[PDB]
């Protein structure tokens, strides 16, 4: 139940600096007052990250998705190859109540949207859903930046998340914050592209890509990652 | 090597007397350390003591003589050396 | 012991190092989650229909209690062969994310399913990794999977551009260009369909009757345990040198209440040189602690068999709290180098005869 | 070569010769006092 | 009192000893070509007729590492002995008399 | 011991740090040689003529 | 089996390299002793009369 | 800069001569000022 | 001609005797080869590393 979006809004694909974001806990082992070196997928320091002020973007290996959203406009995500019923598709929705994760052969139009009526009840993102594979429900995820990391390893979809209040106007803060592991989806899907959802009334977010490399991580007294060093960045590194 | 495993010990038993040879060298090393210290420091037969009144022609040795106040009975320089290095 | 170690019947004055000392464990503790639901295995083993080899059925099982004893003793299986695990120990282990693959193959191809094995099914239908861990079960299905009218529904891959990949599924059906000219969707010269059918008939002899094969694959500690076997869970014991089997992690030591500040997602910490320090019990979710039981070398101080035959015993680096033939012996002395039994402490000070350590040494008088 | 290298010394031969010349001039002219 | 790093030699000796111990204890976490680096898992997971092969691989690797450590210790002890002899001669000649 | 081979490097990887200490010993030897030469020859505060 | 052959080659070459390193260490120790003797002789018999 | 020991990048060559503090080799070494 | 290896090739003035195909110095290290078509002597040196 959707039609083509006539008002083709254009989000300028600007470029900004990655700085030192994209650090997450790599394992499930506690440590304290130790400097540990680990090799894994990470966001390289001081790289370009794309800024949007809805197009189609490839999944590649892993995705760092950040949003300095206000009033919680962002709703969910769509994952798949061609976003049609012919191939398995995945949907994440975070509405006012419990979040829903769905894996079915869903069908979508050109520009799916959620929309709100001002009494808030509207959902026509998809068009058809015949064969379903996985269903899940969890606690809702939600001036305040929210960062997520999506990885697909060995038939496991890892989602790491972290939200922190922000006061800077536009650019990503030049601070440090690790990303705790949030959810593991134990379903194997061949994802290659993904989308985004907005809560329109009836647009700034940053996207970066990961690469495999080695990091050095310092644990404080209480076991919280507090500082990091990227190996292949500079002779001093 | 084994970490308290009987099977590992039995398998190692057929490798000959390697462990006696290994342990026989570290003991010699330790004895050598003890002998080194003893032969470098134990040079005199009696424990001499300085007189309580100290008038050495104007020279002042107060920084090198032991300090009775400190529990360690070490001099100032020795305390500095001990604190300087881990 | 000194005489045996020195390989002599006479021993001169001195101190010798004979053997070592360890504190034996006392009892056992087992701690498992409170999960008791059964595991579905007859659903997949007794399925009426199995898919073809190229479309082998893939199933994922987790969060269940599986008893392998009732399947180990079953005689309905012609072939029962595992690689990385001894079958009798499957009832004593816990895994996560058990994968089951079921298919139907010919009798003579059973050997093809093996790590580091080459052939036709092994490289064109189902490639097994060289380091694969798991088990394979095979059994003849000539009585039910063979039709007197002929079974052509079962097909196997015959041609491909190159070799497959381990644990890869291929369902693409395109004409194969066997020559130097495109087929253009015409199955003629140098043009064949990559799938070849079967002629399963009950009248056929051995080597052609249908065979049903199910393979199971496991993992080695990549997530908190979810699928174990039927086992009994004991309670927790404190301040005792005991051995534990915490969720498959087996180790011996003394368990102590620890104040380490975990975070709501870690299961067990460690410290420098990857030594397992603290753990979390599954049922109660408490921050425990692991410390090795006391151990250390022992030494004998003797004045020489030429003079006397009484000796003293020194336990190195051992606090005089857990000493236990010399359970009592004589008065016991405590030093910076350990504990000493069989000698009497005095207030005097003489020259050093038999160096002991920390500035103290012993001599014969007793 | 097959993964092996030879590193040059820190002191070149001219500097060593200069040290020897300085030592010998000092011992000729000043005796042992310069030590 | 003021200037630091004036006692380099003793600190270097301590550092070398600690580093040797650290690498020796870290070598315990190597497969050496086996299927696991922990002996209890291979014992309790696999059938003995080739568990013995795995244990043999672990044994040979660890024994080789221990031998190398012992040899390095011997060399270092020799040089320390030479230094101690020099120190004893210096203290006998320059403290007990005028050189 | 591998001569630029990927599989050889991967197989060697599971032997631990057998090569850090070798280079450490060689560098120690080189530094010792330099110190030997410096301490045997450099014994003059100035350069006389 | 290629990996088994590579394993044999690897262990042999590693053993040879270890032997070379140990021999170099011994020779370096001897050379250091000789250099110390030379330094003492230069200090005593060149800068003074012995 | 090209030296008997190899090639050096990130440093400037001067005609003066100071005491050696970070030895490079072949009779030359580098220091901090740049 | 079946002799394989990595390196950089330069002109060489070595004079092979009319029946050899390649040369070496010590420890079986090929240094010069003869191309089967032009029939001339070249020189092989390893690629830089350090
Ligand atoms: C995952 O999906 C992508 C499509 O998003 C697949 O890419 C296709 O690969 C085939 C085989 O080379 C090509 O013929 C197609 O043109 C590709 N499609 C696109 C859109 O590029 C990919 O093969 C899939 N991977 C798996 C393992 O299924
Ligand atoms: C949803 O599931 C049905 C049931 O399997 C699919 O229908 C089958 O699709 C396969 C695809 O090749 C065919 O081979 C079968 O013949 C179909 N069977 C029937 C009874 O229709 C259906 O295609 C699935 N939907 C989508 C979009 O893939
Ligand atoms: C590690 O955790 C401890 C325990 O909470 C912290 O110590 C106290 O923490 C509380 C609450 O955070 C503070 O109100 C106290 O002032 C802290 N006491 C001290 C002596 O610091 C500790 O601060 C934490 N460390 C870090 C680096 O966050
Ligand atoms: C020898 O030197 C020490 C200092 O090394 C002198 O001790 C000082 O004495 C003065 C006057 O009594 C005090 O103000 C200082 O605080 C003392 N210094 C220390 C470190 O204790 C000592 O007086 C000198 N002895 C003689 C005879 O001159
Ligand atoms: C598949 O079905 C067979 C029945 O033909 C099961 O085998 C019997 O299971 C019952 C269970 O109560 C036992 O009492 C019998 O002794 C079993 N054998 C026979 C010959 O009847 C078999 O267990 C089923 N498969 C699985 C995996 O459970
Ligand atoms: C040997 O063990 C005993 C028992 O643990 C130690 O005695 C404890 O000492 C501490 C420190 O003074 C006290 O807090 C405890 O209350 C004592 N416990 C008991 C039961 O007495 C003793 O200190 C240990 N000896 C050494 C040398 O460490
Ligand atoms: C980032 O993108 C800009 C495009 O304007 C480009 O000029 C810049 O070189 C890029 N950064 C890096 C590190 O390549
Ligand atoms: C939000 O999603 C949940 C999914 O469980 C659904 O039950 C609920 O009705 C949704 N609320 C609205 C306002 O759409
Ligand atoms: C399992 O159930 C028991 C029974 O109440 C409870 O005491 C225990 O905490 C539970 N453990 C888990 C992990 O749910
Ligand atoms: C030790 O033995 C010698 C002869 O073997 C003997 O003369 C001497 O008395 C012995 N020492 C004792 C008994 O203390
Ligand atoms: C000797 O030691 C004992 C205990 O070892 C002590 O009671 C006594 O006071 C000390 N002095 C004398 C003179 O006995
Ligand atoms: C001094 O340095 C400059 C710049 O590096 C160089 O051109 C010149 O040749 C050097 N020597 C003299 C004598 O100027």
């Amino acid at each position: 139940q959707c039609v083509n979006l006539t008002t083709r809004t254009q989000l300028p694909p600007a470029y900004t600096n990655s700085f030192t974001r994209g650090v997450y806990y790599p394992d499930k082992v506690f440590r304290s007052s130790v400097l540990h070196s680990t090799q894994d997928l990470f966001l390289p320091f001081f790289s370009n990250v794309t800024w949007f002020h809805n197009p189609v973007l490839p999944f590649n290996d892993g995705v760092y998705f950040a949003s300095t959203e206000k009033s919680n406009i962002i709703r969910g995500w769509i994952f798949g190859t061609t976003l049609d019923s012919k191939t398995q598709s995945l949907l994440i929705v975070n509405n006012a109540t419990n979040v829903v994760i769905k894996v079915c052969e869903f069908q979508f139009c050109n520009d799916p949207f959620l929309d709100v009526y001002y009494m808030k009840s509207e959902f026509r993102v998809y068009s058809s859903a015949n064969n379903c594979t996985f269903e899940y429900v969890s606690q809702p995820f939600l001036k305040n930046l929210r960062e997520f990391v999506f990885k697909n390893i060995d038939g496991y979809f890892k989602i790491y998340s972290k939200h922190t209040p922000i006061n800077l106007v536009r650019d990503l803060p030049q601070g440090f914050s690790a990303l705790e592991p949030l959810v593991d989806l134990p379903i194997g899907i061949n994802i290659t592209r993904f989308q985004t959802l907005l809560a329109l009334h009836r647009a700034a977010y940053y996207v970066g890509y990961l690469q495999p490399r080695t990091f050095l991580l310092k644990y404080n007294e209480n076991g919280t990652i507090t500082d990091a060093v990227d190996c292949a960045l500079d002779p001093l590194s | 090597i084994c970490g308290d495993s009987t099977e590992c010990s039995n398998l190692l038993l057929q490798y000959g007397s390697f462990c006696t040879q290994l342990n026989r060298a570290l003991t010699g090393i330790a004895v050598e350390q003890d002998k080194n210290t003893q032969e470098v420091f134990a040079q005199v037969k009696q424990i001499y003591k300085t007189p309580p009144i100290k008038d050495f022609g104007g020279f002042n040795f107060s920084q090198i003589l032991p300090d009775p106040s400190k529990p360690s009975k070490r001099s100032f320089i020795e305390d500095l050396l001990f604190n300087k290095v881990t | 012991e000194t005489k045996c170690t020195l390989k002599s019947f006479t021993v001169e004055k001195g101190i010798y190092q004979t053997s070592n000392f360890r504190v034996q464990p006392t009892e056992s503790i087992v701690r498992f989650p409170n999960i008791t639901n059964l595991c579905p295995f007859g659903e997949v083993f007794n399925a009426t229909r199995f898919a073809s080899v190229y479309a082998w059925n893939r199933k994922r099982i987790s969060n269940c209690v599986a008893d392998y004893s009732v399947l180990y003793n079953s005689a309905s299986f012609s072939t029962f062969k595992c690689y990385g695990v001894s079958p009798t120990k499957l009832n004593d282990l816990c895994f996560t994310n058990v994968y089951a693959d079921s298919f139907v193959i010919r009798g003579d191809e059973v050997r093809q399913i093996a790590p580091g094995q080459t052939g036709k099914i092994a490289d064109y239908n189902y490639k097994l990794p060289d380091d694969f861990t798991g088990c394979v079960i095979a059994w003849n299905s000539n009585n039910l999977d063979s039709k007197v009218g002929g079974n052509y529904n079962y097909r196997y891959r015959l041609f491909r551009k190159s070799n497959l990949k381990p644990f890869e599924r291929d369902i693409s059906t395109e004409i194969y260009q066997a020559g130097s000219t495109p087929c253009n969707g015409v199955q003629g010269f140098n043009c064949y369909f990559p799938l070849q059918s079967y002629g399963f008939q009950p009248t056929n002899g051995v080597g052609y009757q249908p065979y049903r094969v199910v393979v199971l694959s496991f993992e080695l500690l990549h997530a908190p345990a979810t699928v174990c076997g039927p086992k009994k869970s004991t309670n927790l014991v404190k301040n005792k040198c005991v051995n534990f089997n915490f969720n498959g992690l087996t180790g011996t030591g003394v368990l102590t209440e620890s104040n380490k500040k975990f975070l709501p997602f870690q299961q067990f910490g460690r410290d420098i040189a990857d030594t397992t320090d603290a753990v979390r019990d599954p049922q109660t979710l408490e921050i425990l602690d692991i410390t090795p039981c006391s151990f250390g070398g022992v030494s004998v101080i003797t004045p020489g068999t030429n003079t006397s035959n009484q000796v003293a015993v020194l336990y190195q680096g051992v606090n005089c709290t857990e000493v236990p033939v010399y359970s009592t012996g004589s008065n016991v002395f405590q030093t910076r180098a350990g504990c000493l039994i069989g000698a009497e402490h005095v207030n005097n000070s003489y020259e050093c005869d038999i160096p002991i350590g920390a500035g103290i040494c012993a001599s014969y008088q007793s | 070569f097959n993964g092996l290298t030879v590193l040059p010394p820190l002191l070149t031969d001219e500097m060593i010769a200069q040290y020897t010349s300085a030592l010998l001039a000092g011992t000729i002219t000043s005796g042992w006092t310069f030590g | 009192s003021s200037t630091a790093s004036a006692l380099g030699k003793l600190q270097d000796v301590v550092n070398q000893n600690a580093q040797a111990l650290n690498t020796l204890v870290k070598q315990l976490s190597s497969n050496f070509g086996a299927i696991s680096s922990v002996l209890n898992d291979i014992l309790s997971r696999l059938d003995p007729p080739e568990a013995e092969v795995q244990i043999d691989r672990l044994i040979t690797g660890r024994l080789q590492s221990l031998q190398t450590y012992v040899t390095q210790q011997l060399i270092r002890a020799a040089e320390i002995r030479a230094s101690a002899n020099l120190a004893a001669t210096k203290m006998s000649e320059c403290v007990l008399g005028q050189s």
